[PDB]
RNA sequence: UAGGUAGUAGGUUUAUUAAGAGUUAAACCUAGCCAACGAUCCAUAAUCGAUAAUGAAAGUUAGAACGAUCACGUUGACUCUGAAAUAUAGUCAAUAUCUAUAAGAUACAGCAGUGAGGAAUAUUGGACAAUGAUCGAAAGAUUGAUCCAGUUACUUAUUAGGAUGAUAUAUAAAUAUAUAUAUAUAAAUUGAUUAAAAAUAAAAUCCAUAAAUAAUUAAAAUAAUGAUAUUAAUUACCAUAUAUUUUUAUAUGGAUAUAUUUUAAUAGUCCUGACUAAUAUUUGUGCCAGCAGUCGCGGUAACACAAAGAGGGCG
């Protein structure tokens, strides 16, 4: 697993699976992937750049080459010149990382168990997960349909609630609030 | 792996699997009278024709196919006790024991192979009797004349 | 012709200029501080419109374009506000006319350049409830409860098993006061389903699309043959659609016309055990050809597809 | 579980001890004297007790022969030869004539 | 150019370059020739590996030292 | 075990973990190597088993693959089972009682309950 | 390497092995066969796959590892025994060593090791506990087969933390719910004076942990016997229990003038002129020192040579 090393940095500007706030001003500030004025190498470079820096930054790419399937998943509907009107076009290649989608990490991700890929795995692997009522330490372990995967709400409640302030921190913010209501 | 695929993209190899009857049986009658069938003797031809000498110290005709019998393989191979034995002793009994189950599997393994044979020559023939009715409907159907056809141009005097 | 860029915020923004030496600060930085607005003694940004969430079922998404970074609005009469030379937020100097009137697909796009994710919508418990005893109690086919609602078989399957843990955690009185918060909240945080909105409802006509179609194949006919689907189905040798999306309709779990009896055809003999022994073997049939681990198999533990699987108790394994 | 009672050849701890055989004397210690322990330890104690491998393993087969009341000696060990095994008896043999019996 | 006339254990002779800031190959000095040719010269057609046999590293190298079979410097 | 025809197992697998495969090969060959016939399968480890389970009265399994047909024929015919293979067969039903030894007596124990078949 | 082959090409006989044919041995007759779609010769080489690498594929490559098939066990020939040896047996020769100086013994291509040749390739471990083999009526005995462990990043696969985080101090008492808290005084590393950053990066706070501990006494194997062996989880006390795939709630028992005890992860290596991802700018050198797969850089003036700051890959 890659260390997170420079995840969150403006600079940069890359767009990671969290809700941390350095993350959320750089997908603010983020006009769109710029290929103008780029040849065709450059342009495939800058689009794995982004795509892989948000889906599976903590994968080696020697792995996520193995991974990665070439071939796409589309469902057709039968109905469509009968319920009328106007036909858009499928977008296939936004499947081009749905391979991730059916591991334990991305999913806790998904089901917003967790603030980030990287929580999720670190709530798999210290086990706080169960899969089909079974402890899953693993996070690459992949699901089938139908399954059932849980997190413990403690653990649900940190991902999806604030920080808890230090004693002295609280009294600092509880010292101000007495000022302002004398 | 690239050669996976002629075999069912599986990988290692089995060991030949070898028949329990190594030769057709008699009541295979079917089979008989396919080899005793009269033999080409022509373009196709499969052995000498009137009036030419097969080389000296070889035999003309080819051999003749060993038909066994079921009922004889067992006699000559698994034979009951004809002289039954007071069994008092401990390794009469074992021994007994065994040789009593031992031949009754032998014998259902050959009466089942038998069956299955005669089994699988009979749902052959069925099959072909199917597939050529199925042949036979699809080509009536297709001949079937549809009105469709008159849009397309027929020089037929011509 | 490539040059690395820092990613500078489109919209513009108040930049650098003389600096005090000792303050070593960056745009970026000045940026992040116009965006967030003044950080207050609780440690909150009050002025951005994204630190809270909503309340009215309505998503509160990010809207650069729209909003030309303007994140700054007041915490309880929801006015805008933007910064003044002076260095403190006023009202702007003229209304904003895109940010006045969204439309709805845009108001349910999370990300600005994908216009194809869109978030989904929240069952009520009110109708997970319905849905629960229509289908344990009312015994309704799965088929027909997705049918009435507009929902997925797969998805009222999973309704029901949710359902009956969360009654078992009624039961068990498991769920607590912060759960309930949680639950409120990120109920009022979706959009609910509609069964009576049919651009609410889903499709329940979609089936996977197998390799044989994805190919063209063009055939030459005169011009009076009729040609359907069912020619077409033929062609390729395939079963009608129809029959294919029927087959998926009785495929459910629970749903009608299910079978699974193949199995039946093959023998297990169950051995028997004796006071004190710790096992028991279970034989089952099998055929010569076609049983037992191969000789001369692949062995990929060294390569980089090397298989992995995990047993009943969850560990990792290498099969 | 089941401890069987002691017998004339085989009074004691110190009997069973002899009379298997194979130098299992100096485990007289560890044993103690311990009939119920005899019958009672398994593999685990025995090494915690520090007895060899070989030495515990054959005294848990001789204590099972005891117990299914098998017959209880010691057996042959196995030996190669006095010329040697096969793979260097035609070199000792010739040595041993020629060196011996010239 | 510094370049050096060595013989393989092979029995070949070849020619070989020294690449690097100073050297101290001399006369009868075992080495390790790899391939790789000195475009600029006519007739070389190997290198030697710096940091194998009797010729060191180069000294007081700092970028790519794995080339030039230089050591970490610890520092610590 | 004597007899140039012997059914006996092939270990596969991986380190600290096996798994067995019952097969008929001559006693000259190796014991990898490729036989006869290939006749099953056979996990030594048993299915693993939780605690709940044990207390509601689950008894673990062992998995053993076989060709009930093909092991009769090859038994009749005169091939010897080594000893593993003789209790595996017997257990199953295959064979009898008049395989037993001395050293393994197990007639006199209690049983909890006897073989039974079944068309899962 | 252009002509080769004289048992050579047929026919014949009678020996010969269970059996065939110039396959050996005889006779014995005919001239005959192989050849520029490459004979005869000469070099090189152990073949192959449902094995490995690669490609869209036909193919090309390997023949280590997993399995099949040959040929050997210092080199050459020959003979017993047998249904099958030119046997890792004998017999006599070649070498190259030993000690019994003799119809002498031995050739590690079995295991572990030692020299040497190499750029380069392990342990002179443990056990027969498992699966097999050999002897035995059994009891059992022997197995460097085999199963384990030891060296080696040679190759794979797992984990090797993750939420929050841009600074500190000081402001009128002299509960029916406030909330945009304002003023201030200081401090502020390396670049730099603005699209020029390093940088949420650090520290700090909040939670976690396979961290001496603390019972499994699982499974490999049962009638028993476990080398591996200090072998997997839940707890800071264990278990029947009201809970049947469900940290689990009942201060149940000894010790306590509610918790006193937790401990914890710190990456290297290439490159930034173009092919080819890397604009944040400086120092030194000055056809020298030196880079380089290709085009090509270096003459005080280097985006390419050695740095520093930033930056891009792989890990
Ligand atoms: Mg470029
Ligand atoms: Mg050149
Ligand atoms: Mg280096
Ligand atoms: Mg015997
Ligand atoms: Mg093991
Ligand atoms: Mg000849
Ligand atoms: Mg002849
Ligand atoms: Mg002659
Ligand atoms: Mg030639
Ligand atoms: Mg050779
Ligand atoms: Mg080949
Ligand atoms: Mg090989
Ligand atoms: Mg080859
Ligand atoms: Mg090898
Ligand atoms: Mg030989
Ligand atoms: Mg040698
Ligand atoms: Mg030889
Ligand atoms: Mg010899
Ligand atoms: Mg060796
Ligand atoms: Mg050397
Ligand atoms: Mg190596
Ligand atoms: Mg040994
Ligand atoms: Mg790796
Ligand atoms: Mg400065
Ligand atoms: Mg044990
Ligand atoms: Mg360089
Ligand atoms: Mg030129
Ligand atoms: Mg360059
Ligand atoms: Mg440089
Ligand atoms: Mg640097």
């Amino acid at each position: 697993p890659r260390k997170a090393n420079l995840l969150k940095s403006l600079a940069r500007g890359r767009v990671r699976t969290s809700f941390n706030k350095y993350n959320l001003f750089n997908l603010y500030k983020k006009g769109g992937v710029d290929l103008k004025s780029k040849s065709l190498y450059q342009q495939k470079w800058t689009a794995k750049q982004e795509t892989r820096a948000y889906h599976g930054e903590h994968l080696t790419e020697k792995r996520w080459q193995t991974v990665f399937k070439p071939k796409l998943d589309s469902v057709a509907q039968l109905d469509a010149s009968l319920r009328g009107g106007e036909i858009k076009e499928t977008p296939f290649l936004l499947q081009t990382f749905a391979v991730l989608e059916k591991r334990l990490d991305f999913a806790l991700f998904r089901a917003m168990f967790a603030s980030s890929v990287r929580q999720a795995r670190q709530f798999i692997l210290h086990g706080n997960v169960r899969v089909n009522g079974v402890k899953i330490k693993h996070p690459s372990y992949t699901l089938k349909p139908g399954d059932m995967f849980s997190v413990k709400p403690d653990k649900v409640l940190e991902a999806l609630g604030a920080k808890k302030p230090s004693f002295q921190e609280a009294l600092k913010i509880d010292k101000t609030q007495i000022v302002l209501w004398n | 792996g690239k050669g996976a695929a002629k075999y069912g993209f599986k990988s290692g190899v089995f060991p030949t699997t070898r028949s329990i009857l190594k030769s057709p049986t008699t009541k295979q009658t079917d089979i008989i009278n396919k080899v005793k069938s009269p033999k080409p003797k022509g373009v196709l031809g499969i052995g000498y024709a009137k009036g030419v000498k097969h080389p000296k110290g070889s035999h003309r005709l080819s051999p003749k196919v060993n038909f066994i019998d079921v009922d004889n393989l067992i006699a000559k191979t698994v034979a009951e006790p004809q002289s039954i034995k007071s069994s008092n002793g401990s390794a009469q009994k074992v021994r007994l024991q065994k040789a009593e189950l031992r031949r009754k599997f032998l014998i259902e393994a050959f009466r089942k192979e038998e069956a299955r044979l005669l089994h699988k020559h009979e749902y052959l023939q069925k099959r072909t009797k199917e597939l050529e009715k199925a042949k036979e409907l699809e080509l009536e159907k297709l001949n079937k004349e549809k009105s469709s056809d008159l849009t397309i141009m027929t020089l037929d005097k011509m | 012709f490539s040059r690395r860029r820092i990613a500078y915020p489109f919209y513009p923004f108040k930049k650098l200029g003389r600096q005090h030496p000792k303050k070593h600060d960056t745009n970026l930085k000045t940026a992040m501080r116009q965006f967030l607005g003044p950080k207050n003694y609780k440690g909150e940004y009050v002025m951005n419109k994204y630190f809270t969430v909503p309340t009215n079922h309505v998503p509160n998404y990010i809207k650069p374009d729209l909003e030309r970074g303007q994140s700054l609005e007041h915490p309880v009469t929801k006015k805008p506000l933007q910064l003044r030379y002076d260095g403190t937020l006023g009202p702007p100097p003229v209304e904003n006319k895109r940010l006045q009137n969204i439309f709805k697909d845009r108001l349910l796009q999370p990300f600005p350049s994908n216009p194809h994710c869109k978030t989904n919508y929240v069952l009520s418990p009110q109708l997970k409830q319905s849905i629960f005893e229509e289908i344990t109690v009312e015994g309704l086919s799965a088929q027909q409860v997705s049918q009435k609602y507009g929902l997925k078989i797969p998805r009222v399957e999973a309704i029901v098993k949710l359902v009956s843990v969360e009654n078992s955690w009624n039961r068990r009185n498991r769920v607590s006061s912060d759960l309930k918060t949680m639950d409120e909240t990120l109920y009022r945080m979706f959009p609910v389903f509609d069964s009576d909105a049919s651009f609410k409802r889903e499709n329940l006509s979609e089936i996977p699309v197998p390799q044989k179609t994805l190919a063209s194949r063009f055939l030459t006919i005169a011009e009076s043959e009729p040609f359907g689907p069912v020619d077409a189905a033929h062609v390729l040798e395939l079963e009608p659609a129809v029959e294919t999306l029927r087959n998926l309709s009785t495929v459910g779990e629970h749903s009608s016309g299910h079978q699974q009896s193949t199995n039946k055809n093959t023998k297990v003999i169950y051995g028997e055990l004796v006071e004190g022994e710790r096992s028991q073997y279970k034989f089952t049939n099998a055929k010569v050809g076609k049983v037992g681990y191969r000789y001369g198999s692949g062995n990929r533990d060294n390569k980089k597809d090397r298989r992995i699987g995990f047993n009943k108790l969850g560990q990792m394994v290498y099969i | 579980s089941t401890i069987p009672k002691p017998s004339d050849q085989v009074p004691d701890v110190d009997a069973f001890l002899n009379k298997i055989g194979r130098n299992c004397n100096e485990l007289k210690d560890t044993f103690e004297n311990n009939w119920n322990n005899l019958f009672q330890w398994d593999s685990k104690i025995l090494k915690e007790k520090g007895v060899n491998i070989q030495q515990r393993k054959y005294i848990l087969k001789q204590v099972h022969n005891y117990r299914n009341n098998r017959p209880i000696h010691e057996i042959k060990l196995g030996k190669k030869s006095f010329f040697g095994g096969e793979r260097k008896r035609k070199a000792f043999t010739a040595k041993w004539k020629a060196e011996n019996k010239q | 150019r510094k370049a050096c006339r060595v013989r393989l254990t092979n029995g070949n002779v070849v020619s070989a370059y020294i690449p690097g800031e100073g050297h101290d190959a001399q006369e009868h000095s075992i080495v390790y020739v790899r391939g790789g040719r000195c475009q600029d010269l006519p007739g070389v057609k190997y290198h030697v590996i710096r940091g194998a046999g009797d010729l060191s590293g180069v000294v007081n190298r700092i970028s790519s030292r794995s080339k030039y079979g230089a050591k970490k410097p610890s520092k610590s | 075990t004597c007899g140039l025809v012997r059914i006996r197992l092939a270990r596969f697998g991986r380190k600290n973990s096996p798994v067995y495969n019952i097969v008929v090969a001559n006693s000259r060959k190796a014991r990898d190597a490729k036989p006869i016939e290939v006749l099953g399968t056979y996990v030594p480890v048993p299915s693993p088993v939780t605690k709940r389970e044990l207390k509601r009265g689950v008894v673990p399994i062992k998995d053993v693959k076989l060709d009930f047909d093909r092991t009769k024929y090859w038994i009749g015919v005169g091939a010897q089972p080594s000893e593993t293979v003789t209790k595996l067969l017997r257990k199953a039903g295959i064979l009898n009682d008049a395989w037993a030894t001395s050293k393994n007596s197990n007639v006199n124990r209690k049983v909890v309950f006897e073989r039974m078949e079944t068309l899962e």
